[PDB]
């Protein structure tokens, strides 16, 4: 069943979030008397789009595709925090810690490089 | 000797050297085209085909 570091190292899989079977269409009960946490939140970006900036200011700018140039170094992972059950039965995730940012550089058509701090800090 | 404006007449009865002159001419023209296109790519701004197209 389970992969070791040696199985993963250099494959790209370390930058991927876990997936669930197509079979996983269930329901996870929330007991409002229980406290909860997210023990691991993982975010694997698959597309970065950048809003072009027109001279036009007439007509709205679109978000355009870009090419990632910093390789498989983009995901946020091992993030954790409290999952509060609120009085109206909504849940609120309050991020506490983890690998919660990655500098990322993507490149637009024509060469302009756009660095960003891809993040869910706080 | 030949006056300056007749120097290339040495090719009139030398088909191989005429071809060589022609080959040189074509090398020059094709190199002009390649160079011209590179200079245009170093200067062309592709970010506005509406108010800043190639012909502006
Ligand atoms: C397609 C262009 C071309 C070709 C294929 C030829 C080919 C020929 N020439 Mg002609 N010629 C040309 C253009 C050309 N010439 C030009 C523009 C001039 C005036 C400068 C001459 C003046 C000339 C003379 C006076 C003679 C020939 C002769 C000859 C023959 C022998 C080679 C030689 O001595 O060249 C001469 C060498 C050159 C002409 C060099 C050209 C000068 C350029 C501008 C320099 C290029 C350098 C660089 C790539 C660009 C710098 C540009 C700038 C930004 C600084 C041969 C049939 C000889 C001969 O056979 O006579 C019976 C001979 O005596 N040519
Ligand atoms: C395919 C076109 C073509 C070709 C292959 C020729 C070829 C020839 N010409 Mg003709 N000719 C042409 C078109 C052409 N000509 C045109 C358009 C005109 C009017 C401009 C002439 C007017 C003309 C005259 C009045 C004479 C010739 C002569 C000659 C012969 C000797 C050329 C020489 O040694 O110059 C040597 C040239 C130099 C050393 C320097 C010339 C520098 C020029 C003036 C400025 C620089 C030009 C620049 C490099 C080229 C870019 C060209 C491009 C923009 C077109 C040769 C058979 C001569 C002749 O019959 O000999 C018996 C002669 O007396 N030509
Ligand atoms: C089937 C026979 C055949 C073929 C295919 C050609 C084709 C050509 N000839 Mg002509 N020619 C022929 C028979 C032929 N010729 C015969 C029997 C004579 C009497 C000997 C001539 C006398 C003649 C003269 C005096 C001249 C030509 C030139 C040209 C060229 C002008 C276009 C050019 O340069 O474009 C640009 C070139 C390309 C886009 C490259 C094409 C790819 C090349 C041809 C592949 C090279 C490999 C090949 C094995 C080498 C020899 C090719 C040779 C058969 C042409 C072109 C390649 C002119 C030329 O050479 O100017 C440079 C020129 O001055 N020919
Ligand atoms: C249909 C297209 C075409 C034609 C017919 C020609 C024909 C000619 N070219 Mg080529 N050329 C072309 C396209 C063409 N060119 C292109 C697209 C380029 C890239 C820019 C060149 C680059 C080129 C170079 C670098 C050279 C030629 C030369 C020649 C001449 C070689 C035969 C000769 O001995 O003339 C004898 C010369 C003449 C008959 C006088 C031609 C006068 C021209 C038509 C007008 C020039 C006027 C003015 C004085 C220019 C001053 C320039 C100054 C401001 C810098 C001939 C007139 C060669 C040449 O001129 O050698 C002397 C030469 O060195 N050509
Ligand atoms: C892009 C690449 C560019 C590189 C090309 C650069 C090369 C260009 C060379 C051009 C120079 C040619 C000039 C040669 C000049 C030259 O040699 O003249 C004398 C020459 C006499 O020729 P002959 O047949 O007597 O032969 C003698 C030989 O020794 C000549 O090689 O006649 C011509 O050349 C005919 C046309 C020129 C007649 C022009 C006379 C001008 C009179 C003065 C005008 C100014 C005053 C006006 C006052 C209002
Ligand atoms: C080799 C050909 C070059 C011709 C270029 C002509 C362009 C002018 C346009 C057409 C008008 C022609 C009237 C000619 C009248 C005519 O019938 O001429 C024909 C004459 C040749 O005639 P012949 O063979 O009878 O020789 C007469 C000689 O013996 C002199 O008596 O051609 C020339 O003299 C060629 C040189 C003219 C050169 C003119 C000056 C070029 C200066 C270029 C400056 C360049 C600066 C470059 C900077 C980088
Ligand atoms: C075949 C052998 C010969 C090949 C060599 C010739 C190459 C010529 C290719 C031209 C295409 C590249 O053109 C070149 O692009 C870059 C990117 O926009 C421009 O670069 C400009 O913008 C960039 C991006 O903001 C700045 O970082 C840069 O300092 C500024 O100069 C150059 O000013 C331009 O001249
Ligand atoms: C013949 C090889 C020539 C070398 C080509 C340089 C790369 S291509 C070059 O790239 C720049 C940056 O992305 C662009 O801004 C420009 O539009 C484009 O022409």
């Amino acid at each position: 069943q389970t992969l070791t570091y040696d199985d993963i190292v250099g494959t790209g899989l370390a930058n991927k979030c876990p997936t669930l079977d197509d079979t996983a269409r269930g329901a996870y009960p929330i007991d409002s008397s229980q406290t909860y946490r997210i023990a691991r939140l993982c975010l694997q970006p698959t597309t970065f789009l950048v809003k072009e900036e027109p001279k036009n200011k007439r007509q709205e700018a679109e978000f355009v595709p870009t090419k990632l140039v910093t390789r498989e170094t983009t995901s946020l992972d091992q993030i954790q925090g409290e999952l509060k059950v609120n009085s109206d039965g909504s849940l609120t995730f309050v991020e506490e810690d983890g690998i919660d940012f990655q500098p990322v550089t993507v490149q637009m058509a024509g060469g302009e490089r756009i660095p960003l701090l891809f993040t869910v800090k706080n | 000797g030949l006056p300056w404006y007749r120097v290339h007449t040495v090719l009139i009865n030398d088909p191989g050297r005429l071809i060589a002159a022609h080959l040189m001419h074509t090398a020059l023209v094709a190199g002009w085209a390649g160079s011209m296109a590179l200079y245009e790519l170093a200067t062309f701004d592709p970010s506005d085909p509406v108010l800043n197209p190639m012909w502006r």
